């Protein structure tokens, strides 16, 4: 109880003083990199300790050490709601960030602000860790913005750039409008309420609460770049590859769906909410999958594929499915970071390249990437025994197994199919085929933290998922009787991509022609969203501010 | 020694540190510190009490 | 750095003050 | 402030099962619990022990001030301020402590939500009777008053509330 | 800073370590 | 410190004053032009092209490269709006009109099959579950005072 | 199979496009010499300051100072009698704040009544 | 309060006795040492507030302000002594003089428990500020500005000066402790329309409401670095703290009247954040930040909850802080670039290593950075709002999201970039610059560890 | 305008990249570059001027209803990931003499040798004018051309910005 | 990017063999001076080519005109390193 | 005319041409501002006792709440006022 408490938030005070040491002492210069990662190796291994004992007892205590206001008949307070959500989650976000740390002292090796950089990373995680273990919203919206400050700094390290500029701006100006549901919630509930702290929302379990959770769909929606709110998330790329892995494919755009787990007992009762959600994840994954298959830099392709599997995981939350939307995060979290790391090793290998028709050939120059490139997508993919499937399985099944809508049902069986569709382009294109890329070859990945770094990581995306599922407790029920042909309809149609697929690469090598498609240009250009949106818009406030 | 330097500054002094402020200044106040109750099966027996839980009804025998 | 010599000069505001 | 009494704050009498671990598999949560009781609830026992008597070598006692009891506005002749002043400012403490005894109220069903798990939703319904009669009778105090508040308009509240059901009772008569 | 471990190509595969 | 004629003035009524307007903007009179005469009133500063400033190629080389501009250039009444951040107006592959059109007609399909799910959901063929105890009335705070209708279900 | 391209106010025609490239005369000869030979003389002026080795700050650009000055526009420009741009450009503006006054002036009304008569649920209606 | 008068009194004799080239010197310090004392008035108490004697009282609502009030004054007289130094001693000292006055002016202002007292002390303010402004103002080309000042006077201060003493004659006196138990209902007739317009409408030319900010924009290109700080820091609160004040006998009668002037200030801060992209002058900008923001102030009175008055107190504080900053961040450039334009220079991070620091800072405050008092009041606003009219959730909602374009457009547009190449003077931030700006930023976050203070007598 | 000749040139520069970027895999671009070399081979000794102009028009056209949505870009290029990646790297020359003496006194080396970067700039100050005066256009210059040193070791007229300016890659 | 610097003598060769994959250009035919115009007989479309080989063989575009005014190896050595700041 | 004070006095710190006011006038203006004003400032506020009454209204929120539980008193009644004393019109 006292070892569990005390445990719970050591972590986090654990990463404060670090920071300290920027403002003052200059007790160590030149080492910074290595030396701020470890309180992430530190801080995986303490917050497990609370874990185990989560696991085994169940312990999920409620801490609020310091009292910071309280305005006539409301009280705001420091608490900390130490529940099955975070307990879970932060050991993910910590060691998959791990990785990172470590691997990004090469990848940035010739940054000056690398200091900066590692000063920079942890500083979001503060944001998460607080933000994940927020019992009440205005602890909660604190983090909840917090992020978007370090997304946009992080978005536009390279303050010369000058999409880097407008692109944090781009991801900043979606998220404005993801607090104005948020703080309705906040409103609703003060008005209609008297407080704020998730306790006793749930304590009071409203009858009718129609409108908070519209804006917690609308919050959520610009966390969870959704359809309506994606065009940002493209965008983010401009920054490195820690940034966009750390953030954009493991966790920052993943709070909008982890507020609605928080708010789980409320969305599920009301049914039109739950069909609410799975309209805006059913038109997502179509799209932001669809997308990707036509984009050439692989970044591109990465992110679509995470904001396509950010469909699902709000998918699972329209079917009254907290904890597997939870588990799909984790999963996904374990092995999209990698991809990403990979993927680096990709662009530091062409230095500093991403276009895919200049690659290929790599499986031999780069094996050991094509080890670690091939491992975590197998996941993606669905294949059978890997994080993917100890969770895309499990929640398929769910998928068309209840009470659904079917216009908006179909869209997760294509979903699944174009999942795996780009991922033969990325490894056909990049690793197999002939060498296509330039006549000064710098194929030599002899660094000792990348090896290091993706052989963690490589761990996470095989043996976890089965740990987890194997580990994680029962808060809902098993659905495990349905028609076969139901039963693995991802594992029916998600090979039907390879046939097509397959067929396509073959089709690449054959020197047949080009013809421009209305379903490529359209797909290709992203929808016209970006283009169309990025040019109304911003000429009509401008233009028309004058007046 | 830079982990057993930390550990200690960074790790065992806070933990400390955190302990007494539960320990005597977080508790003290009523509805502080909550925890969700723990969970309750057949045939347990308790301690501030001393009562033991009523084991289940008897099951059927199926094919198991 | 990777050979010897070719260190190049580094140009910055006077940051003395 | 020393400690809570259980009127105030009551709280459930705590009932944890002796552990059955029915594997042949040690507990680990034993010895790394022995070491937290032997690493972090000693020593810093060992200094709390130490403290207690420097607080209590040199002693001093501070007080808790209580407030007489005067008048209010239903009797202040009109625009006589210096009767008027008493009955405002005793009013304000009276409305001061009011909003913190509704957090009270709110203390005790917030809790009950928590540490009783998912049964919250049936346990605590006496926190709930406990919680909801006062809040009505707390919008009837301090509820329709503006930025300025005042014993006045604040009064004027109960006049208005008052003849709405004194007529209604007629009207219901 | 090991002195060169690897050497770069032209046109070359670039080494295998 | 300029002269004051060389600084913005009222609308050129007639040739003579733009012969003589053109030559403090340094602009060619033939290319020079006053926005037209009216209660707007913007003086008789150039009227260029509303278009936007990535048009001028970057590999040009001018005074302020990013800006892309040349010193003494007769600058945009909404050049603060048409920066490279700001409003752009670069040519696409595909026509505005057509992609406006095109778009439209993609949105405008999807809201309306969403209706048609939403007017015809899915179910699967089972009918509605049950729960003993008459829906668990009691257990979700029910009034004990109150008995609730029973809802038995009966085996099959 | 080509249709040429259809611009519009956020996307106009090519330089490449124009067909005023495509047939280029003496008269063209003078307008982009016009435009080359008066681009040389604010060039001359400019070009002369930055490279002198005794300058520090910056260089004043009257064409610049001219945009800036040009921001200002309050009383010398347009006249009180007019119908097209006076009237016209009032309801801009001025127009959403009455349409705004309804809104809320419905709206905020319409909540009285219910709380007139207890059809609102304010059981948790504390704060205000 | 006395004891704060004084010693502010002093400093006068302070500038013409000291050692000619030490006024810089002891002014800071003996200037500083009253900044510590002005904690005092914080021994508030939760009931009643603090009153001295028949003239001055203090409060919840008027103590911030107070000690926010001369902490300013030190910080004026660091950013000028750079350009004061061009002028002689013989006219030096007369810049001096006039700012130690306008303190005097200014805290017997927020002090003043007879609202005549208030107006009397509130009117005299223009002359430290108008001579601040005009004979030291760096533009002197004839704006024929006194239009506004005319139109102000004659349609605000003199109107008002009627109204109030229109007021004593009727309930008897007007001490403000004494109409908060002789106050009447106001009912709605045609003459206390025009006294309730003559009671709100001076200050809110000086908020400033929208419609009446034209004077403002034009000021901060006139008045040099200390006028412009001021200016927003003070003077623009005088007109919050009034309404704030006056509006204690505006009962039941402002509720019709309010909702002119709301959606004036609600659909303002759109029209006016907006407009804030198209401000070519950074100091243009820079004030029109204050314009949408005191917007917010305004509604949270008319709306007369007692949830909103706390979002003002703490908004009030929370901008004055700010901008006063912002203006000298900007300024910091006018001393080096020797003019306002913002687009003129760019990337000042590579030149400026710390200054890109502190736009950075500063900037997540304007643009509401959680749990930054800024928030604090803001979201106050919002919720109290809400409650008033749901729909008004969406201007909100959007205005928000505007705040965050200009709030990084100027950090965009100055802070990153190639250094502008015939720009060649860029010299190394100054110790007086570092420090100046440093004092701003530190008690804004500070404020965050202990907000209770600001939060008005209503906490 | 840059002439009928040049507008080929640019165009036929430009389009193989877009080429490329549909065919991707090199034997098979360079197939069909050799189908698109067929073409400009063709038309290669047109000379009716007008005849000409009719030509490339259809190459416009015809390329925009080629352009590849996402063509291959070189990131240190404008459409390129690497363009304006590492402006802030580059440093303003002039920035030295503001530098305290610590600073400057660590490299006597630089500033000895940047004496003779000032001192060229101003002994050779006075002269470059005066070529420039005589050889520039009556009136204003016509073209934007700089004429070249005209005598024995003489530095080129307005040389000294373009020379003193950054590296590519400074640090 | 690890430590590949680049010399004014290593492009030259790099250049020749550029000029070596040309076939058109005959190996006894290569030299630094050779007119692409007039020694090597390379005209607009041949030379155009090798610019596209060349900016493939050194990762950096050039633009259009810089590409036209290169009708010899040494001006393109002239401006190879120019660009890529290569002074040693 | 912009005479820079570094070139005059490159030991400055922005204050004066004069190196022992521009070091005594910085040692002022850091010394009172951090040293006194802030460092010093900040602790004042942190130790004000009952700042608004904040720590009794607490404390005697407890007796009040176990006295009115004590007694089986509803812990707010209805009335905030004694209706008793008043006396309504009609
Ligand atoms: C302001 C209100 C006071 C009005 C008095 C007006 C007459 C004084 C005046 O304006 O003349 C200024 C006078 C100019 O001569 P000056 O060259 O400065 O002499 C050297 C002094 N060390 O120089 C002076 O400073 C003489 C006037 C001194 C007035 C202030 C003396 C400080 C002690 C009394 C302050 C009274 C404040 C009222
Ligand atoms: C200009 C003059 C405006 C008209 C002033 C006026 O009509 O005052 C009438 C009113 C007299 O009423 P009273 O003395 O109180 O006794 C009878 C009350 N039943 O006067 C009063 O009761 C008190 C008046 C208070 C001070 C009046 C302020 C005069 C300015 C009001 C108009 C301001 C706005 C003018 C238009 C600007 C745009 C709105």
């Amino acid at each position: 109880m006292n070892m569990f408490s005390s445990l719970s938030l050591v972590t986090l005070l654990l990463l404060t003083m670090p920071i300290m040491m920027m403002s003052f002492n200059t007790y160590k210069p030149s080492n910074y990199p290595l030396y701020v990662k470890t309180a992430i190796s530190y801080a995986f291994i303490t917050s497990m300790i609370p874990t185990m004992m989560f696991i085994h007892s169940g312990q999920e205590l409620i801490i609020s050490n310091w009292h910071w206001l309280t305005i006539q008949t409301l009280k705001l307070s420091l608490s900390f709601k130490m529940d099955y959500f975070s307990m879970m989650f932060i050991p993910v976000a910590l060691f998959v960030t791990w990785s990172i740390m470590e691997f990004s002292m090469w990848y940035m090796y010739s940054d000056p602000n690398i200091n900066k950089f590692f000063k920079y990373l942890l500083l979001f995680l503060i944001t998460m860790l607080i933000l994940v273990t927020a019992n009440n919203l205005f602890q909660l919206f604190i983090g909840w913005e917090g992020v978007g400050i370090m997304s946009f700094l992080l978005i536009g390290w390279w303050y010369g750039r000058a999409d880097a500029n407008t692109a944090a701006l781009q991801a900043i100006l979606y998220n404005r409008i993801g607090d104005i549901g948020f703080i309705l919630a906040m409103a609703w509930f003060l008005t209609n309420l008297n407080t704020w702290d998730l306790q006793q929302i749930f304590m009071l379990n409203p009858s009718d609460s129609n409108m908070p959770l519209i804006g917690l769909a609308l919050a959520a929606t610009g966390k969870s770049a959704q359809f309506g709110l994606h065009p940002w998330l493209p965008s983010a790329m401009e920054g490195p590859t820690p940034v966009s892995a750390l953030l954009h494919s493991s966790t920052m755009v993943v709070a909008g769906i982890f507020l609605l787990i928080r708010f789980y007992p409320l969305t599920e009762n009301n049914k039109y909410i739950q069909s609410i959600t799975l309209c805006l994840g059913a038109i997502t994954t179509l799209f932001t999958a669809m997308c990707a298959l036509t984009q050439n830099d692989i970044k591109k392709i990465i992110a679509f594929s995470t904001s396509s599997q950010l469909g699902l995981m709000m998918v699972t939350i329209g079917i009254n499915q907290p904890y597997l939307a939870f588990l799909h995060i984790c999963t996904h979290a374990f092995f999209k970071a990698m991809l990403f790391m990979c993927s680096g090793s990709i662009i530091h290998s062409l230095n500093d390249e991403q276009d895919i028709r200049k690659m290929g050939g790599l499986f031999k120059a780069m094996p050991f990437t094509t080890t670690a490139l091939i491992v975590g997508s197998l996941a993606l993919t669905g294949m059978p025994f890997l994080t993917g499937f100890y969770s895309k399985d499990l929640i398929i099944e769910a998928a068309n197994t209840s009470y659904t809508n079917a216009w908006a049902l179909l869209m997760t069986l294509i979903a699944t199919s174009f999942t795996a569709i780009y991922s033969t382009r990325i490894i056909f294109f990049a690793l197999l085929g002939q060498p296509r890329f330039p006549t000064l070859v710098n194929i030599n990945e002899n660094n000792p933290l990348l090896i290091n770094s993706i052989k963690r990581l490589l761990i996470g995306s095989l043996f976890a998922g089965y740990i987890i599922s194997n580990n994680i407790p029962p808060t809902t029920i098993p659905q495990m009787t349905m028609p076969y042909y139901l039963k693995t309809t991802a594992l029916i149609v998600t090979i039907l991509g390879f046939i097509l697929a397959l067929e396509i690469s073959n089709m690449t090598k054959n020197l047949k022609y080009h013809y421009p498609s209305n379903a490529f240009k359209f797909s290709t250009l992203l929808g016209y969203f970006p283009t169309i949106m990025h040019r109304l818009a911003p000429y009509m406030n401008l233009s028309m501010s004058q007046k | 020694y830079r982990h057993s330097i930390f550990a200690f500054t960074h790790v065992l002094i806070p933990v400390w540190i955190i302990h007494y402020y539960l320990k005597y200044h977080v508790t003290t106040k009523p509805y502080t510190i909550v925890e969700k109750k723990p969970r309750i099966f057949p045939g347990d027996t308790i301690l501030e009490t001393g009562e033991v839980i009523p084991p289940m009804k008897e099951f059927p025998d199926q094919h198991h | 750095s990777g050979d010897h010599g070719k260190r190049l000069f580094i140009i910055k505001p006077s940051g003395f003050y | 402030p020393d400690s809570w009494d259980k009127d105030v704050y009551p709280e459930p009498p705590r009932r944890t099962p002796a552990p059955s671990p029915q594997t042949s598999l040690p507990n680990p949560i034993t010895y790394l619990t022995k070491a937290f009781d032997l690493l972090v609830d000693r020593p810093v026992t060992l200094v709390r022990e130490f403290i207690e008597r420097q607080h209590a070598k040199n002693k001093y006692y501070y007080y808790h001030r209580e407030f007489r009891r005067v008048p209010d506005i239903t009797e202040c002749q009109e625009k006589d301020v210096l009767c008027m002043f008493e009955a405002e400012m005793q009013w304000r403490r009276d409305y001061k402590v009011d909003q913190e005894i509704v957090n009270i109220i709110q203390e005790r069903l917030k809790a009950c939500q928590q540490r009783e798990g998912e049964s919250h939703r049936q346990n605590c319904a006496k926190e709930l009777e406990q919680f909801t009669q006062v809040v009505k009778a707390y919008q009837d105090r301090y509820h329709d008053l503006g930025a300025h508040y005042s014993a006045r308009k604040c009064l004027a509240k109960q006049k208005q509330r008052m003849l709405a059901e004194r007529k209604a009772a007629k009207e219901a008569a | 800073g090991g002195g060169a471990h690897i050497e770069p190509r032209y046109r070359q595969f670039p080494q295998l370590t | 410190h300029i002269t004051k004629d060389m600084l913005p003035g009222p609308y050129p009524k007639t040739p003579e004053e733009r012969a003589a307007a053109a030559k403090k903007y340094n602009m060619r009179v033939e290319d020079y032009e006053p926005y037209p005469d009216d209660g707007t009133g913007y003086g008789d500063y150039p009227k260029l092209p509303d278009r936007s400033q990535q048009e001028r190629d970057p590999w040009y080389d001018w005074d302020h490269p990013d800006l892309r501009l040349n010193w003494g250039e007769p600058m945009h009444w909404d050049l603060d709006m048409y920066i490279r951040n700001r409003v752009d107006t670069s040519p696409t592959p595909v026509n505005w009109n057509l992609m406006c059109k095109h778009l439209f007609g993609f949105v405008a399909f999807m809201l309306f099959m969403f209706w048609v799910g939403e007017t015809y959901p899915a179910y699967q063929p089972v009918g509605p579950k049950q729960y003993p105890y008459n829906n668990l009335y009691l257990e979700r705070g029910g009034d004990p005072n109150k008995e609730p209708e029973p809802v038995v279900h009966y085996e099959i | 199979s080509f249709p040429k391209y259809e611009a519009s106010r956020l996307s106009s025609l090519p330089t490449t496009l124009d067909p005023a490239e495509y047939d280029i005369s003496s008269e063209t000869r003078k307008a982009q010499a016009e435009r080359l030979a008066i681009r040389s003389r604010l060039k001359r002026e400019y070009q002369l300051q930055y490279y002198d080795p005794s300058r520090r700050g910056v260089i004043e650009d009257p064409a610049l100072v001219r945009w800036t000055y040009a921001r200002s526009a309050n009383i010398y420009p347009n006249f009180r009698p007019n119908t097209k741009t006076s009237l016209l450009g009032a309801l801009f503006g001025i127009g959403p704040l009455v349409f705004w006054y309804y809104v809320f002036k419905t709206d905020r009304d319409r909540k009285e009544k219910l709380i007139q008569e207890g059809k609102l649920d304010r059981t948790f209606n504390i704060s205000y | 309060m006395l004891k704060y008068i004084i010693p502010t009194i002093m400093l006068m004799p302070l500038t013409w006795l000291s050692k000619n080239n030490m006024i810089w010197v002891n002014s800071t310090a003996h200037s500083l040492l009253i900044s510590f004392t002005s904690l005092l008035l914080m021994n508030q108490f939760g009931d009643n507030s603090l009153n001295f004697s028949l003239l001055f009282f203090s409060d919840s609502l008027s103590t911030p302000l107070l000690i926010l009030t001369m902490w300013l004054l030190p910080l004026m007289l660091m950013a000028s002594q750079h350009h004061l130094s061009k002028e002689n001693l013989t006219r030096k000292k007369l810049f001096i003089t006039m700012l130690i006055s306008l303190q005097l002016f200014l805290i017997m202002t927020f002090t003043a428990m007879e609202l005549i007292l208030f107006y009397i002390l509130f009117e005299a303010t223009l002359v430290p500020t108008l001579i601040i402004i005009t004979r030291w103002g760096n533009q002197t080309e004839r704006l024929n500005a006194g239009l506004y000042f005319l139109f102000y006077t004659l349609a605000g201060s003199l109107p008002l000066l009627v109204a109030l003493i229109y007021i004593q004659n009727t309930v008897g006196s007007l001490n403000f402790l004494m109409l908060q138990y002789w106050v009447q209902p106001v009912h709605n007739s045609w003459s206390n329309v025009f006294m309730w317009l003559a009671c709100m409408m001076a200050f809110m030319v000086k908020m400033p409401l929208y419609g009446l900010h034209l004077w403002l924009p034009k000021a901060h290109v006139e008045a040099p670095i200390a006028g412009s700080m001021v200016l927003a820091a003070v003077l623009l609160k005088l007109g919050g703290y009034g309404m704030l004040r006056i509006t204690l006998i505006l009962n039941p009668m402002t509720d019709f009247m309010a909702y002119p002037f709301i959606m004036l200030s609600l659909w303002g801060m759109i029209m006016t954040s907006s407009i804030c992209l198209r401000q070519t002058d950074l100091k243009s900008l820079i004030a029109y930040s204050s314009v949408s923001h005191m917007a917010l102030v305004i509604v949270a009175i008319l709306i007369q909850t007692p949830w909103s008055y706390m979002g003002a107190t703490a908004l009030m504080i929370a901008h004055g802080l700010t901008s006063s900053m912002l203006f000298c961040l900007a300024n910091s450039n006018y001393e080096r670039i020797h003019s306002r334009t913002m687009i003129l220079a760019r990337g000042l991070q590579t030149l400026l290593p710390l200054m890109a620091t502190w736009w950075l800072l500063a900037s997540l405050t304007n643009l509401a950075l959680p749990p930054t008092i800024n928030l604090i009041g803001e979201l106050f606003v919002v919720m109290s709002t809400f409650s008033w009219s749901n729909i008004t959730i969406i201007l909100m909602g959007v205005n928000m999201v505007i705040t965050a374009l200009y709030s990084l457009y100027m950090l965009i547009m100055t802070q990153r970039g190639k250094y502008t190449y015939h720009i060649n003077n860029i010299s190394p931030s100054f110790t007086r610059e570092n420090a100046l700006m440093s004092l701003h930023i530190l008690p804004l976050l500070l404020l965050t560890l202990n907000p209770k203070i600001i939060l008005g007598p209503l906490y | 305008y840059l002439t009928h000749q040049q507008k080929v040139l640019r165009l036929y520069k430009r389009a193989l990249r877009h080429l490329e970027s549909w065919c991707i895999h090199r034997d098979k671009y360079r197939y069909f570059a050799c189908l698109l070399r067929a073409r400009f081979d063709e038309h290669k000794n047109e000379k009716d001027m007008v005849k000409a102009t009719q030509l490339l028009r259809e190459a416009e056209e015809e390329f925009w209803h080629g352009q590849h949505p996402q063509p291959y870009i070189f990131p240190e290029s404008p459409g390129g990931t690497s363009y304006e990646r590492y402006e802030c790297y580059k440093v303003p020359e002039w920035c030295l003499d503001d530098w305290h003496p610590s600073e400057k006194a660590m490299y006597p080396d630089y500033f000895a040798k940047r004496e003779q970067w000032k001192k060229l700039r101003r002994e050779s100050w006075e002269r470059e004018v005066k070529q420039l005066q005589e050889e520039t256009p009556v009136g204003g210059p016509r073209t934007e051309a700089l004429p070249p040193a005209r005598k024995q070791g003489d530095l080129p007229p307005l040389w000294w910005h373009i020379v003193t300016r950054p590296r590519e890659r400074p640090m | 990017s690890d430590a590949p610097p680049l010399t004014l003598e290593g492009i030259k060769d790099r250049v020749l063999y550029v000029l070596k994959l040309y076939d058109k250009i005959d190996p006894e035919k290569l030299s630094v001076n050779s007119h692409f115009m007039k020694d090597l007989g390379l005209d607009s479309l041949d030379q155009v080519e090798i610019i596209m080989a060349m900016e493939d063989e050194f990762g950096f575009e050039i633009p259009d005109i810089d590409a036209e005014k290169l009708m010899c190896p040494q001006e393109i050595v002239d401006y190879i390193a120019d660009k890529k700041d290569v002074y040693e | 005319e912009d005479e820079n004070l570094y070139e005059k006095n490159p030991d400055s710190h922005g204050y004066d041409k004069d190196p022992a006011v521009d070091i005594w006038n910085m040692r002022v203006v850091f010394f009172f501002g951090f040293s006194i004003v802030l460092v010093l400032g900040s602790t004042f506020v942190a130790y004000l006792p009952d700042y608004r009454m904040q720590e009794w209204a607490r404390r005697e929120a407890e007796r009040l709440v176990k006295y009115r539980e004590a007694h089986g008193l509803p812990i707010m009644e209805s009335n905030c006022f004694d209706p008793s004393k008043i006396q309504l019109p009609e």
